[PDB]
């Protein structure tokens, strides 16, 4: 048994080179998963090996090679999307002791945008008719900002597909308690 | 392709939950996992299209878990306790591949409460943009809120005329706690300038929620519901 | 222990 | 195919009169599986009967024993009756003391 | 050298409810475990006294995957059927035997993988353990399928690994018993039949493992006329017997001796009456 997951949590910018590992106990030829979990929904199987073939080249540009001398089953991508940020785990079968399943401790993994032309602003968008509320979003602002009454959202990341145009957001004299730029 | 049903159950300790699930066609066998609040999924019980083969023995005889008919299976807990609330996974395999790859459902997330006391429904409205941003990013950035709601059982998605798009769309990973005690969550889509000045354009904002249940309190029954704001466009 | 059985 | 059940009766231990001992009835290369032994004393049937578990040989030929606890004496007639679908009739197999 | 096997056996009952399940683990001369498809527990009985020291997860995963040997192999009967086209009212008989060889070091020798179809062979994993032998064109059926999926490999790896791993700890446990040969006890005895003819039988009781050499000898020359061999039998408590009979004139039976080999004996004794 003892299935093991060093990376226990991975915070990488974009584009970068991404591995993640996974060890079994060192006797066994057992089958080979890893699987990723989005927060919403459940498990997607990205890539497999028992088979005969060391590396394997699985789904959403992931790949894994197989070291049986080092006994790893190690998660790859060249380079990581911004959407990768889920949960991953390596699932393995170990055959004498029924095809159950042992899963990994699991990798919680983040990706960060690594923002070219920087250009934060404040603005306040029209009330609803329904709402009494008034909003204030910061964008585009550099990932490394921090985001610090009687709310205060986190960032979150928006992908417009066509133009090929990313930047962040924040939704809440409003943000006075975050340290912004001077510009 | 497996699936399973329901996807969020909320019931009262001590009562009997019972859940379903329909794995991909032709292939025989079913695998029961329980996965805990951000940890690694715990193995269950699993079957060969008629009977139940194993079990993990520190999970008690009122886990009853049943394939009768060898295409669905079903798992009912009785005498539920808070220590019970994590996700429950189906996963179906076939045996005959050598792999042997377990395909997994959306799953079931329970939660175990002492008492019926905490349900909300949200409040939706959407926020349109300020020409500032029009007149500086040539951008429209919309804004949508769900205020009020419990637990953070939700499904929000963003519509345009009536198709749901995911382009210039973000939102929170997770909801936060207006009383860290409703929750609250936000979310964002951002179009081209010319798609707003358009007043023939529609945006909607679905912020789906999750009828035997007893309701005693004087208001509207929280079931599961859509709460939808729209917004047209803007010369 | 006993192996894994596989069918026709 | 099918296959001769070959039937031995004989004694855990020597035989010893007034001492307890086992009596062993090894059905062996026989085919199909399903066959039927039971132990006679004095021509009448023994009730406390244990058997091992069904397996088998190289060639696929089915292999049993069947024992039972026993005292023997002198004159006391122990046999061992088997009845298989290759054998028209039932089979008895006579124990010799010192066979 | 030490060696372990599994044994399984399926029977068909027409209308007698489902078919019969018998699967039996061996180790060389030794059983060890059993699940009788019929039984009240319905789980994986152990045999041995030594065997019991698994725990209840150890027991557990064996009682699902014999289980699921015994579904599998229901639904293979089926498939039997229609592979030859019997009749669906008959009964018929499925076998299944493999493991693995371990020597004195502890490694691998041999790997085997059989089965059988009313006393037939059907299909067969080569010596190199990555290929498959169907002896008639319905098991090219089977190993068309079982050749789609990588199942060589996994049986490999079994062979190689699970089985060979499991056995050393089958031995390491139970050493007081299963690694210990009990030396057989041997003596003659003198039956005549008429005044001028007896049988002499030589006798040798009490013996582990199983396999041992009797040899008839007259003035120094084995002898097969008038000889009359069984096969080694089991006592029930872990021993086996055997005996080796010939038929003498009187007056010559000094001239006979018996030669018994054994490996528990360090030396093959002669016995001569």
């Amino acid at each position: 048994q003892s299935v093991t997951q060093p990376d226990i949590h991975i915070t990488v910018s974009e584009g970068a080179s991404l591995e993640l590992r996974c060890n079994y106990s060192y006797g066994a030829t057992p089958y080979l998963f890893w699987y990723v979990q989005s927060p919403g929904q459940g498990l997607q199987l990205l890539l497999k090996y028992f088979s005969g073939d060391t590396l394997v080249q699985g789904i959403k540009g992931f790949e894994a090679e197989f070291k049986r001398s080092q006994s790893s089953f190690n998660l790859r991508k060249p380079s990581v999307h911004w959407s990768d940020a889920a949960e991953y785990f390596c699932a393995v079968g170990f055959t004498g002791g029924g095809n159950k399943l042992t899963f990994g401790t699991g990798t919680q993994l983040k990706v960060e945008l690594n923002i070219q032309n920087p250009d934060p602003a404040v603005y306040q968008l029209r009330d609803s008719k329904s709402s009494d509320k008034s909003v204030c979003l910061f964008t585009d602002f550099d990932s490394q900002t921090n985001v610090s009454d009687s709310y205060i959202t986190d960032k979150c990341v928006l992908d417009m597909r066509s133009m090929d145009f990313k930047s962040n957001s924040a939704v809440a004299n409003a943000f006075n308690n975050s340290i912004i730029p001077e510009d | 392709g497996v699936s399973q049903d329901p996807r969020h159950k909320i019931t009262k300790r001590g009562q009997n939950v019972t859940f379903r699930c329909d794995p991909i066609s032709e292939h025989n066998r079913l695998y029961w996992y329980r996965q805990t609040l951000g940890q690694g999924p715990e193995f269950l019980t699993y079957f060969q299209n008629e009977a139940q083969l194993e079990k993990s023995r520190l999970l008690s005889d009122r886990f009853s878990a049943e394939r009768p008919k060898g295409s669905f299976s079903t798992l009912e807990i009785q005498r539920t306790e808070q220590g019970d609330s994590a996700m429950y996974l189906c996963a179906s395999s076939d045996r005959d591949r050598v792999p042997e790859t377990q395909y997994f459902g959306p799953g079931t997330r329970l939660l175990v409460l002492e008492d019926l006391k905490n349900v909300f429904p949200p409040e939706v409205a959407v926020f349109e943009p300020s020409e500032a941003e029009i007149s500086h990013t040539q951008k429209a950035t919309l804004v949508c809120l769900a205020t009020g709601f419990y637990p953070d059982h939700v499904e929000l998605s963003w519509w345009v005329n009536g198709k749901e798009v995911h382009s210039g769309v973000c939102t929170d990973p997770q909801p936060l706690k207006e009383q860290p005690s409703r929750y609250a969550l936000s979310s964002r889509l951002r179009v081209s300038a010319t798609f707003w000045q358009n007043p023939r354009n529609h945006f909607r904002c679905q912020v789906q929620f999750y009828e035997n249940d007893e309701w005693t309190q004087d208001r509207a029954k929280p079931v599961t519901q859509i709460v939808s704001a729209e917004a047209w466009g803007r010369a | 222990r006993y192996p894994l059985t596989f069918g026709w | 195919i099918q296959r001769t059940p070959k039937i031995q009766v004989y004694s855990r231990h020597p035989a010893e009169n007034g001492k307890s001992n086992f009596l062993n009835c090894y059905v062996s290369g026989f085919h199909p599986s399903d066959i039927e032994v039971d132990l006679l004393k004095n021509g009448e049937r023994i009730e406390k009967v244990e058997h091992s578990d069904l397996s088998f040989s190289k060639d696929w030929s089915f292999y049993l024993l069947y024992y039972t606890e026993f005292t023997p004496t002198e004159k006391d007639e122990y046999a061992c009756r088997v009845n298989h679908v290759t054998l028209s009739q039932p089979k008895i197999v006579k124990w010799d003391r010192d066979m | 050298s030490h060696s372990m096997r599994y044994f399984s056996t399926s029977v068909s009952r027409p209308g007698r409810g489902e078919p019969r399940f018998i699967a039996v683990g061996y180790v060389d001369d030794t059983q060890f475990v059993r699940f009788d498809s019929d039984a009240a527990s319905q789980r994986m009985e152990p045999r041995a006294p030594w065997i019991e020291q698994e725990g209840p997860e150890y027991w557990d995963e064996e009682t699902g995957k014999v289980k699921a040997h015994s579904q599998t192999d229901r639904e293979n009967l089926r498939i039997a059927l229609r592979y030859y086209n019997q009749s669906e009212a008959g009964s018929h008989t499925l076998q299944m035997m493999f493991g693995c060889d371990v020597g004195s070091d502890g490694r691998f020798l041999r790997g085997y993988h059989q089965y059988a179809y009313d006393g037939k062979d059907y299909i067969a994993l080569k010596e190199d353990l990555r290929s498959w032998t169907a002896a008639d064109m319905a098991a090219q059926i089977t190993k068309r399928k079982w050749e789609a999926a990588h199942v060589a490999e996994q049986q490999r790896a079994y062979l190689e690994g699970t089985c060979v791993d499991g056995l050393r700890r089958y031995l390491e446990n139970g050493k007081e018993t299963l690694q210990r040969t009990d030396p057989p006890k041997t003596h003659m005895t003198h039956h005549p039949i008429s005044d001028h003819e007896a049988t002499l039988r030589c006798w040798a009781l009490g013996f582990y493992p199983a396999e041992i050499t009797l040899t008839w000898q007259r003035d120094g020359e084995d002898q097969t006329q008038d000889t009359e061999l069984v096969e080694t039998r089991p006592a029930g408590d872990g021993t086996f017997q055997k005996w080796a009979a010939v038929v003498v004139p009187s007056g010559e039976e000094q001239r006979y001796t018996c030669h018994v080999q054994h490996e528990g004996l360090p030396k093959p004794l002669t016995l001569r009456w």
